[PDB]
RNA sequence: GAGACCGAUAGCGCACAAGUAGAGUGAUCGAAAGAUGAAAAGCACUUUGAAAAGAGGGUUAAAUAGCACGUGAAAUUGUUGAAAGGGAAGCGCUUGUGACCAGACUUGCGCCCGGCGGAUCAUCCGGUGUUCUCACCGGUGCACUCCGCCGGGCUCAGGCCAG
RNA sequence: GGGACCGAGGACCGCGCUCUGCAAGGAUGCUGGCGUAAUGGUCACCAGCGACCCGUCUUGAAACACGGACCAAGGAGUCAAGGUUUUGCGCGAGUGUUUGGGUGUAAAACCCGCACGCGUAAUGAAAGUGAACGUAGGUGAGAGCUUCGGCGCAUCAUCGACCGAUCCUGAUGUAUUCGGAUGGAUUUGAGUAGGAGCGUUAAGCCUUGGACCCGAAAGAUGGUGAACAACCAUCUAGUAGCUGGUUACCGCCGAAGUUUCCCUCAGGAUAGCAGUGUCGACCUUCAGUUUUAUGAGGUAAAGCGAAUGAACUUUAAAUAUGUAAGAAGCCCUUGUUACUUAACUGAACGUGGGCAUUCGAAUGUAUCGACACUAGUGGGCCAUUUUUGGUAAGCAGAACUGGCGAUGCGGGAUGAACCGAA
RNA sequence: CCCACCCAUACCCCGCCCUCAGGGUAGAAACGAUGCCCUGAGGAGUAGGCGGCCGUGGAGGUCAGUGACGAAGCCUAGGGCGUGAGCCCGGGUCGAACGGCCUCUAGUGCAGAUCUUGGUGGUAGUAGCAAAU
């Protein structure tokens, strides 16, 4: 029913959506790749689906959704710790996301990237706020 | 227009000013153009004005769409099955008016060509005999060709 | 993407006319005439030509 | 066409999938499936149990017989014939009277699996008007 | 007792002095009009002068909320400022002058060396939850690996407009 | 060689070429400038060129005519019942719970016992009768399938079959006056020939209600005053014509101003123009065109050392204008008929052939045809040519075409009718 | 009679918008198959037909939405988006509630009606001191 329910979130109702002036749609849900709501990203219509998040520890994980445990809300997602070397952490996902659609494997590495490079961001922002005092 | 005059402008593909047509002299297309006469300049084309007609403003008919002959392969594709598979083919038929004209003259899309540069003559819509534009003008066509084109 | 008149590039005139190099190697459009003594207009000619 | 006339989520399905198939097999069957799926609901005719018996009773046996539309039941029928009809939609009564024949019942995306360019199919629409 | 009703030009004519004010000989006709503030704390007192008015001064979170009272549009009007105006103005395209206003790429990563601290590093130990193989704690240390941090050196990367 | 405008696209693929890569399916390389301002906005004003005040209404059109002192708020196709078309949905020879009952977390939701509405067999004025002789039939098309042999949906054409009714023929027989069997008809059915309906949702249209909003004189009922009959409230948001007005944007398709019929004038019904849906052909077929043949002009002309004499012709214009140019076609052979003829002499039904890889001119072809359903239209003004009549001269009437009408731009200094060009 | 020159929204080339037509796209795509990609043609428009979209009052679900550290409203010689109806932000004012999405609903969009109610002009400090006050 991996179609339907998509049909039911694409033209009825779907909480996390975000509808924009500027022609294009957000998907607010914190278990999506990418923020924007199409059928490739919509982690509720793919029940096969991958997502990189960072906790507030700063530690990278890497979440699997299966079709097995669907029915179990709570046992939805494997966490599995990502290596903090960047090469690592890359191939780390193309073992992990083997045999997963290309669109996935290729939108977690952008989002393990740019989780990463916030990161550094992070640091470099605060080290210049210190100095400032501002 | 009168009635008569606009089907004709209509059965030889003059649907736009400055549009051109290679047609084959029968009694049967003498008849039409001499009828529209007060609208159209026609001639006797030289080799070069066919070669740079066809290189320079050639365009073809592939499922009803008009896409330039930019490549010898797509006359091949919609030419191929009378014989005519090259750039050079298309010219050798048309000019030399050979057993496949009816079907190479359609293929070629109408000449969309340019106002001449220079202009007309100062009066334009009288006979090329009586100082004009309009008309056959035999040989002479070459020079218009070479201004509009 | 891009019309390519043959007549000012000659990478697309070769591309359809491959003839065109050995045109310009043999400058076959600078071909002379035949030789022969030129015989002269008959006189016939030219009391036609200018009769009145 | 452009887009089904039918809010059905199941008929956008089924004209997904004959879509997919009359641009990927040269099959008419598949094409002329797709157009009476666009079709609306009075240019499908229901055909009844009665119709399908005499498309069958010649040697046209053992095939699928195949009706988009909906099947319903003749009570004029008295004796069903062994039967495989794959449609749209079936009536409790037409289902339980192929069953009890022996017969049985398939949706268009079983004849998909089953025979998706339409081999040994029996093709067949109701009455118009 | 309620409402997928109306919200002060609406909803009963009437949210309030409403069949009131008022008109007509009479039968009858019949309006307009809600909102200070949480609390009157509704401006004591000084000082012009004849007033439904000011200047000080005070109350209040606020008086440009002062019983002309929440918010306070437009039409219309005064003052100040700028520009223009030889028998119409207004408007379209395109400059130019002056006045005022805004502020263009968020403006960065990667290598090398040395030190320091951490770990997802040790076939290190104990514990917890779990999808039962994945996570999270605590204590060990730095042989290796990897992250940061500090001090140097180096690299390329970039937004717009020109020639 | 000199100059201008432009740089669309974003891994590779293709065609090539002068092959250690190129100018070959669309601009790169190098250098500089830019933050107390690069670059913009708004306002006021100057300058060059442009440029009638909106709406309504009449008309072929302008011109009149009606409305507009200004601003804010209000303000005009609505809701019921009954029909009808289409889209979606549920069930389907059935469908519809909601009169009512049971029930409840209480006007909600959930459940249904009996009837009832519409449909599921028709016809005839009626008595009444009542759907199979052929795989519910044959033949030919026809989507689709195919073991490539053939099966053949829906639908149509034809030949049949049956039934209701009408006009006949008149069986065993029968109460001695009752019956319709068999065999026919250039018959009729809103018939059968194997069901499609019921409920609901959305949009549109029709009818009636105040009926898109505003707008008479009248009439009536019941009262109040008293006089040149008047006033008041209600019926009453009365009605008839006739005005005025009728509320954001963008995109797509887009007219007609006409033929015919009927009858009140005040109008509808067809056909045409615009569109939607279904079915069928293959883009088949068609076309304000040319050519060929042949009419209507032998119209002009050449000759009469051809004949005869526009009315002469060997020949033959130009120029418009009717009709044909295959497979849905041709010819004849052979049979019948209800038609016709002395007669397959004609018409129709069947028979045969050839050519399907020049199937019988040219050019074009942004598909065509049938059926059903749905809006707006049904005025004219001017000019060219031809032509009928008339005047001192104007002028009046037909036919074709063209322009304007729903059309902006360049020009003719200016402009409904001119020229160019959409 | 000849040579050259001037310019229309016309003709030619290029870019961009939309519409139409054709094609491609699944042991799925690196973009909601109601999506994406490629190619060609076209673009005036009254009566009329069809579609999409913007705005308004209220209703169900949603955004674990905004909000006295300031909602709504209004003003504004400011920064942006959209072809457009419109929409978002800044600055000021202001004080208690309001907004987006998807559906439902309607007493839902004004320049006209010698429109209704209210307010306010020029006429005009004019006519003239009549009536009313
Ligand atoms: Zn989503």
């Amino acid at each position: 029913s991996d179609e339907i329910v998509w049909q039911i979130i694409n033209q009825q109702f779907c909480a996390f959506k975000l509808k924009t002036t500027k022609g294009q749609n957000f998907c607010r849900n914190e278990y999506s790749v990418s923020g924007l709501c199409n059928r490739q990203s919509c982690p509720l219509a793919n029940s096969r689906y991958a997502t990189v998040r960072q906790s507030p520890k700063g530690t990278i994980y890497l979440y699997i959704k299966t079709i097995e445990r669907s029915h179990m809300p709570s046992k939805w997602w494997e966490k599995i710790k990502l290596s903090q070397n960047y090469q690592k952490a890359l191939e780390q996902i193309d073992q992990r996301l083997q045999f997963f659609p290309k669109f996935l494997i290729h939108k977690c590495k952008q989002r393990l990237t740019r989780l990463v490079q916030v990161a550094i961001r992070m640091r470099r922002i605060a080290a210049e706020e210190a100095r400032l005092g501002e | 227009i009168p009635p008569k005059p606009r089907k004709i402008l209509q059965l030889l593909r003059l649907r736009q000013i400055n549009n051109g047509v290679f047609v084959k002299v029968t009694k049967a297309t003498a008849e039409m153009i001499k009828i529209v006469e007060p609208w159209v300049a026609y001639g006797y084309p030289n080799l070069k004005s066919v070669r740079e007609l066809i290189y320079k403003r050639g365009y073809g008919k592939v499922n009803g769409q008009r896409i330039p002959l930019t490549d010898n392969a797509i006359i091949e594709e919609n030419l191929g099955k009378y014989g005519i598979i090259c750039i050079e083919d298309l010219i050798h038929e048309i000019f030399t008016v050979g057993p496949n004209f009816k079907q190479a003259a359609n293929f070629l899309w109408p000449f969309k060509l340019s106002n001449p540069n220079g202009g007309f003559r100062p009066r334009k819509f009288k006979h090329f005999i009586e100082g004009g534009d309009l008309g056959n003008r035999e040989e002479h066509i070459n020079a218009l060709i070479r201004a509009m084109n | 993407v891009q019309k390519k008149n043959p007549l000012r590039n000659k990478q697309i005139m070769l591309r359809l006319n491959p003839y065109a190099s050995t045109f310009a190697k043999e400058k076959l459009g600078e071909v002379k005439a035949e030789e022969g003594k030129p015989p002269k207009v008959p006189a016939s000619f030219k009391e036609l030509l200018h009769e009145a | 066409r452009k887009a089904p006339k039918s809010d059905n989520v199941y008929l956008k399905l089924l004209v997904k999938l004959y879509r997919f198939l009359a641009r990927r097999t040269e099959a008419p069957f598949n094409k002329v499936v797709l157009r009476r799926l666009f079709m609306s609901r009075i240019n499908r005719p229901p055909v009844s149990l009665s119709r399908i018996a005499r498309n069958l009773k010649n040697g046209n046996e053992k095939k699928t017989v195949v009706v988009v539309a909906t099947v319903t039941d003749d009570n004029r029928l008295l004796q069903v014939p062994k039967m495989e009809v794959a449609a749209l939609r079936f009536t409790a009564k037409a289902r339980a009277r192929i069953e009890a024949a022996g017969g049985r019942t398939l949706t268009l995306d079983q004849l998909a699996l089953e025979k998706p360019t339409g081999a040994n199919t029996l093709l067949l629409r109701g009455p118009k008007n």
